[PDB]
């Protein structure tokens, strides 16, 4: 599986693309930044298939 | 009595002048500092590469 | 390439990119590609005294040739240099040559401890805001 | 500093400078002006060169932005849908933003069309104006006298404990696009040729005019002094044995035409003159429009002691501008140094960078506290609609 491999792979955040609405307390804008996501925020092909050689 | 009541009202008048300045002061110092520290990180990862 | 190149208001970085034009992709095996875009180059762009003016001050010297001197940045057009001393890819070829300072980077950073050019995994613990703080 | 990622634009009189406050370039310098190719098509972007290098007719590059530093077609500069999405390639509905002249406090409006630009036609949930020559000031001094010669003219602007001298804020007519029509207009019989033109006009701006401009200079000293300087060094040269720095070629090469224009060094010199002396092109521009007596936002400025402002202004001297980077701050050493010797004018000068340098003052965005700054809400603008 190729979760499985990945889980197995490298070895942690998550990181996330928000509004964030920032403090002076809030202003009355918000914006869009990277938020820090926090704790709680397929297929495979064979390899030298597409093997130049 | 009265001149101690007028200078009474002059000093609240000044301290309450002088925040507003200092807060230009130290608002100028930091963004200054912080416009030095760019201008000190503008070229500190450009020689690392 | 010469409407990029002219534009600089920097005369001098102007003819150190001129004289370094590479040219890469699938496509550029094919040869006299980049030969023919370099003497196009010259063509278009190249500031000299021109044949006409210099072939004139050339009769004005005949009277040892002096030039001419212009003020413009592109007076050099030139390609760059491919590195010989790989013989996989002396052999395959330079046109993905994209690839080799890719693997030579590879061989650079990652052998290295520098994570100034990585992100490591306690740098997603800024993120893709590390992104922005592992460039080159 | 905070988790932001702001838009940071520099809209000169010429250049419309984009990108972001968390890459230290614009992704983007696009002119301020547009080619309308004709359709109307606001063709903005600078290769985009190529379309005015058809010449077209129809074809009119109007500027967006006039001389002031303030746009004149403000939705074609709405330019900023093809800033966000073609140059930036986000929405501007994401990102906050910085944006960028001086004025005497009367144009402070603009920002309600900002407020139409920012939350009406690109709906930017926020926005920050910053003052072009003040963000020059700071990428970190806190005062400062800055000349910026853009493309608009010489903009003197007096900054004091970072407020702005009102009373003295003097900008010229003569910068890049004046001496574009002069560069255009000496070297007419050499390059043999001698807004709707902006397709003939700027089209040359874009590839001889300043290849000649890039390439014209300032004189030191004022040039008439320079040229009795070395008029007088040169006879002194030659009387001694029986050479004039100005007699020599500086030729250029007119690209479309590739001939020899051999303008001199006092040549190139009389462009620029024109700057500091533009009584030497229209007898209706005295030497005070002139960027020497322009002395005057100095002494503009000393009505706010006076003194004071002179030691603060003439000690910390700013030099900015795309026409400033033609070669000769020297020249305004010494035109102000001979009108204010008192103080000894210590400058300060992007030398690059200089042409962005408003770009790089409000990316300086990156500052730590989004209290520094002025961020216009939505609610900001709903306040600004009440009476």
């Amino acid at each position: 599986d190729p979760q499985t491999l990945i889980t197995k792979a490298n070895k942690k955040e998550s990181w996330r693309y928000d509004w964030y609405q920032p403090s002076k307390e809030k202003y009355p804008f918000r914006y869009k930044t990277w938020l820090r996501n926090q704790e709680d925020e397929e297929d495979i092909l064979d390899l030298k298939e597409f093997d130049r050689r | 009595d009265a001149l101690l009541t007028n200078q009474l009202y002059k000093n609240h008048e000044l301290l309450k002048l002088e925040r507003k300045k200092t807060e230009a002061v130290a608002r100028l110092k930091s963004m200054n500092k912080s416009a030095i520290n760019q201008y000190n990180r503008r070229q500190d990862k450009k020689n690392k590469r | 390439v010469g409407l990029t190149l002219d534009n600089i208001d920097d005369i001098n970085k102007a003819k150190a990119v001129w004289e370094n034009i590479i040219i890469v992709g699938g496509t550029t095996s094919i040869s006299g590609f980049k030969e023919a875009l370099l003497g196009q180059l010259l063509k278009d762009h190249l500031i000299i005294e021109p044949e006409e003016e210099k072939s004139k001050r050339e009769e004005e010297a005949k009277s040892f040739v002096p030039t001419i001197e212009y003020v413009q940045c592109p007076t050099v057009i030139k390609l760059a240099k491919y590195p010989d001393y790989f013989p996989e890819w002396k052999k395959s070829g330079y046109s993905e040559i994209i690839f080799l300072g890719a693997q030579i980077v590879s061989k650079q950073i990652f052998t290295h401890p520098k994570d100034t050019f990585y992100i490591t995994r306690e740098k997603y613990n800024k993120g893709p805001a590390a992104l922005w703080d592992v460039q080159f | 500093t905070l988790n932001r990622k702001c838009v940071v634009i520099h809209n000169g009189s010429h250049r419309t400078v984009a990108g972001f406050s968390n890459v230290e370039l614009p992704q983007c310098i696009i002119p301020s002006s547009y080619i309308k190719r004709t359709e109307a098509e606001f063709i903005f972007g600078t290769y985009n060169i190529d379309a005015a290098a058809e010449k077209r007719n129809g074809d009119e590059v109007y500027t967006l932005v006039d001389s002031q530093g303030l746009p004149y077609n403000w939705d074609a500069l709405e330019q900023w849908r093809y800033l966000y999405d073609t140059q930036l390639k986000v929405s501007p509905e994401e990102l906050p933003l910085v944006i960028t002249p001086a004025t005497n406090g009367k144009p402070d409006a603009i920002l309600e069309r900002y407020y139409e630009l920012a939350f009406d036609k690109l709906n930017v949930p926020v926005f920050q104006i910053v003052i072009e020559p003040l963000a020059i000031a700071l990428s970190g001094k806190s005062s400062a006298f800055v000349i910026d010669i853009g493309a608009s003219g010489c903009n003197v602007t007096p900054i004091i404990d970072g407020i702005v001298v009102k009373n003295a804020v003097v900008r010229s007519k003569f910068g890049g696009d004046f001496l574009d029509f002069q560069v255009h207009e000496r070297l007419a019989p050499l390059i043999k040729e001698e807004q709707k033109r902006s397709t003939d006009v700027w089209y040359e701006a874009s590839t001889w005019i300043q290849q000649f401009k890039s390439t014209l200079q300032v004189s030191e000293k004022d040039l008439f002094e320079l040229e009795r300087y070395y008029k007088e060094q040169a006879d002194i040269y030659a009387k001694q044995q029986e050479n004039n720095p100005l007699v020599q070629k500086k030729n250029f090469l007119f690209k479309p035409l590739n001939k020899t224009l051999t303008l001199d060094l006092k040549e190139c010199y009389q462009f620029a003159e024109y700057l500091f002396k533009p009584q030497l092109i229209s007898d209706k521009f005295s030497p005070e429009d002139g960027l020497g007596p322009l002395a005057k936002s100095v002494k503009k400025a000393g009505a706010s002691s006076p003194e004071q402002v002179y030691s603060l202004l003439l000690t910390n001297v700013i030099i900015t501008g795309s026409t400033s980077l033609i070669e000769g701050e020297q020249r305004i050493i010494k035109e102000l140094s001979i009108r204010f010797p008192q103080y000894k004018l210590t400058t300060f000068a992007n030398q690059v960078d200089r042409k962005i340098q408003g770009w790089l003052g409000a990316l300086t965005a990156n500052l730590p506290s989004w209290s520094l700054g002025k961020w216009y809400s939505k609610e900001d603008y709903e306040t600004l609609k009440r009476d």
